C-alpha cells in the first residue's frame, strides 16, 4: 500500500487501486498469501508503464515584484522596494490583499518573520500555452532566487 | 407421484418392473437407496455451513474486479469453484456450471449472473449476517455438490460429461430440455460410461467419432470385436422393428439411445447363441394378441 | 509546401505561429558518401532561438513531429525553455535507458514545425513584442550513421 501510494502520486489516478483486501486468509493458514500480492504488484507495475508516456519539461520565470506590481486594482498595487523597507521600519502593518498579501507572521514565534503570499492563480500559468497540448500541469521543482 | 390405490393392473406391473429392474442396479452398483435419493433429491438444505462460506469467500475474491465483455463469466469462475468443491479438473466444473445454470436449481431460480451479482452486492466476507437471498445461495452452492457427486458416482469421462451437459440430444434425451439427474438418466450414464470402459483403448478414437455424426458399424465393430456384418444387421433389424423412440439410419449411430438398442439385440442374439435374424422370427411369435395375424 | 510559414489551423492554436520545414529540403543524406552507410537516423534535436530574451524572462516555443505514431508514446514533441543549445529536458543523459525526443526518426523523410504560443498582436500575445526580435532559427540535428 506504500507502493500504491507512490503510484497514485506519480500518476493522478487518485481511484486507482490495486491490492484488495483478499490477500490472508486464515482458513488455510495464510498460505500462497505472498503470491497474490506478488501478482497484484505485476499488475501495478503493468498499468504503471503502460499509461506512463514522456512529459514535455518546461520552466518559467515568476517576477514577484511584477506579480504585485501588476495586481487587479481591486486589491491596492504595490511594488516590493516602498512596503519592504518600511514593515521593516515599522516591524508591522501590512500590504495587499487576499492571498497575495504581504504582512508579519501570525503566530508567537513568527511575529517578528515577514512572509510575502502569492496565489498560483494569479501566476495564471496555465494560460502560457494551448488547452490541447496537455490537460494537467504539475511542478517539477520551484527554485528561489535573492 | 402415482397412487398404488387408484391404478391399473398393467400401471401397476410397469411399476414392478421398475422397481426390480432399479433394485437390482443399485445391488450390482453396491449402492444403498439413501445414495441414490441424495444424487436425485431436488430440495435442498437452506442452511450455511462452513465449505459452503469458503467457497462464497473464495469466489468473491477470484472473481472481484471481473470484466463481463472481456472474458465469459462462467470461464472464469469455473476454477475457483473447482478449489472449493474438492474437484480434480477445472472443465468439470465449467460443464457442472453449465448444467446448473441449464437446471436453475432451488426455490428461487438461480444462476451463475445472478450469483455472481449477489456475491458482488450483498455479501460481506468474513461475518455472519441474516441475508434474504441467503438461503437460495445455500441451495444453488448444495446443487453444485450434489452435481459433483454425479459425476464422481457415474464414472463417466470428463469430455463426454461435456458431451451429456452440451448436447442431451446425443445421449437421446428430450430435445430442448436441460438434462435430468433422475435415477433414470443416472443408470444410463453409468452403462455409458461402462460401454466405453470396455472399449478399451479403442475408446479414444470410438468417442470422437461419435461426438462428430461420424461413427458407424465397420468402425464400432472393429473396436468391440465384433463381425461388422452382425452389427449391420443387427442395426437393419432395429430399423425394421418399431421401437420408441424410432430408429432410422441417420440416427442408428448418431444417437446413444440407438446404440443401446442396438447393442441389446447383439447381446440378446449371442445369448440365444443366434443370428440376430433369429430374434426378429422369435418377437413374430405374438400370438396372444389381437392386434396383429 | 511543407516550407510554409504560417498560423496554427485549430481553434486554440489560432494565435500560435509555427515554421514547418521538410527534412526532405535540408537533404542531410548527401552530406556523406552512400556507401559509409544505408540508414541516417536523429539521436537528438537541439534547438537555439537567438532572440533578444530578457534578464529573467523567456521563451516559450514548441517543435513537433509529424508523424506521431512510429515512435514511443510522447516522443514526438518537445517544448524549448530558454533556447540557448536547449533540449526540453532538464538533464539529458544519453546513458539513461528512456529514449530521447525524436530518436530512431529516418531523415529522408518527415516533417518538422516549430510553434510560437500567443504570437498575434491583435490578441496582444505575450511573445508578440519579443518574436519581432527573432532574426534565425538553429536546430542542432545529433543524427548517427549505421
Amino acid at each position: 500500500l506504500m507502493a500504491e501510494q507512490a503510484y497514485r502520486w506519480e500518476l493522478n489516478d487518485d481511484s486507482a487501486r490495486f491490492i484488495k483486501p483478499g490477500a490472508w486468509q486464515g482458513t488455510y493458514a495464510g498460505l500462497l498469501a505472498g503470491e497474490t500480492l506478488m501478482l497484484s504488484l505485476a499488475q501495478m507495475e503493468d498499468a504503471h508503464l503502460k499509461r506512463d508516456k514522456r512529459a514535455l519539461e518546461v520552466e518559467r520565470t515568476v517576477s514577484l515584484a511584477e506579480v504585485y506590481a501588476g495586481l487587479p486594482k481591486d486589491n491596492g498595487p504595490f511594488s516590493l522596494a516602498q512596503e519592504i523597507d518600511k514593515l521593516v521600519s515599522q516591524g508591522s502593518g501590512s500590504a495587499g490583499s487576499g492571498n497575495n498579501n504581504l504582512a508579519f507572521g501570525a503566530g508567537t514565534d513568527t511575529k517578528t518573520s515577514l512572509q510575502a503570499s502569492v496565489s498560483f492563480a494569479d501566476l495564471k500559468i496555465r494560460e502560457d500555452y494551448p488547452a490541447s497540448l496537455g490537460k494537467i500541469r504539475r511542478i517539477k521543482q520551484i527554485s528561489v532566487t535573492l | 407421484k402415482t397412487n398404488l390405490s387408484a391404478i391399473s393392473d398393467k400401471q401397476l406391473a410397469t411399476l414392478i418392473r421398475k422397481l426390480n429392474t432399479i433394485t437390482s442396479w443399485l445391488h450390482t452398483q453396491k449402492w444403498s437407496v439413501f445414495q441414490l435419493f441424495i444424487m436425485t433429491s431436488t430440495s435442498y438444505n437452506k442452511t450455511l455451513t462452513p465449505e459452503i462460506k469458503n467457497l462464497l469467500d473464495t469466489v468473491y475474491h477470484g472473481l472481484q474486479g471481473f470484466d463481463k465483455d472481456k472474458a465469459d463469466l462462467l470461464h472464469v469462475m469455473a476454477p475457483y469453484i473447482a478449489a472449493t468443491l474438492q474437484l480434480s479438473s477445472e472443465n468439470v466444473a465449467h460443464s457442472v456450471l453449465l448444467w446448473a445454470d441449464k437446471l436453475q436449481p432451488g426455490d428461487g431460480a438461480m444462476t451463475a449472473e445472478k450469483f455472481w451479482d449477489w456475491l458482488n452486492t450483498k455479501y460481506t466476507p468474513g461475518s455472519s449476517e441474516a441475508v434474504e437471498t441467503q438461503e437460495h445461495i445455500v441451495q444453488y452452492c448444495q446443487a453444485l455438490a450434489q452435481l459433483e457427486m454425479v459425476y464422481h458416482s457415474t464414472g463417466i469421462n470428463e469430455n463426454a460429461f461435456r458431451l451429456f451437459v452440451t448436447k442431451p440430444e446425443m445421449f437421446g434425451a428430450a430435445t430442448g430440455a436441460a438434462p435430468a439427474h433422475d435415477a433414470l438418466s443416472l443408470i444410463m450414464l453409468t452403462r455409458f460410461a461402462d460401454w466405453v470402459n470396455a472399449l478399451g483403448e479403442k475408446a479414444s478414437s470410438v468417442l470422437a467419432a461419435f461426438e462428430a455424426n461420424s461413427l458407424t458399424a465397420e468402425q464400432l465393430a472393429d473396436a468391440m470385436n465384433l463381425d461388422a456384418n452382425l452389427l449391420l444387421q443387427a442395426s437393419i433389424q432395429a430399423q425394421n422393428h418399431q421401437h420408441l423412440p424410432p430408429v432410422t439410419p441417420e440416427n442408428a449411430f448418431s444417437c446413444w439411445t440407438s446404440i443401446n438398442t442396438i447393442l441389446q439385440w447383439v447381446n440378446v442374439a449371442q445369448q440365444l447363441n443366434v443370428a440376430p435374424q433369429g430374434v426378429s422370427a422369435l418377437v413374430g411369435l405374438d400370438y396372444i394378441q389381437s392386434m396383429k395375424e | 509546401g511543407n516550407n510554409n510559414l504560417a498560423f496554427g489551423a485549430g481553434t486554440d492554436t489560432k494565435t500560435s505561429l509555427q515554421a514547418s520545414v521538410s527534412f526532405a529540403d535540408l537533404k542531410i543524406r548527401e552530406d556523406y558518401p552512400a556507401s559509409l552507410g544505408k540508414i541516417r537516423r536523429i539521436k537528438q534535436i537541439s534547438v537555439t532561438l537567438p532572440a533578444l530574451l530578457g534578464p529573467y524572462q523567456d521563451v516559450q516555443a514548441i517543435l513537433s513531429y509529424g508523424d506521431k505514431a512510429g515512435l514511443a508514446n510522447g516522443c514526438e514533441a518537445l517544448a524549448v525553455s530558454h533556447g540557448m543549445n536547449d533540449s526540453g529536458q532538464f538533464q539529458l543523459d544519453f546513458n539513461d535507458g528512456k529514449f530521447l525526443p525524436f530518436e530512431g526518426i529516418a531523415i529522408d523523410q518527415g516533417t518538422l514545425t516549430l510553434s510560437f504560443p500567443n504570437a498575434s498582436m491583435p490578441e496582444k500575445g505575450k511573445q508578440a513584442t519579443m518574436l519581432k526580435t527573432l532574426n534565425d532559427i538553429i536546430l542542432h540535428i545529433r543524427y548517427t550513421i549505421k
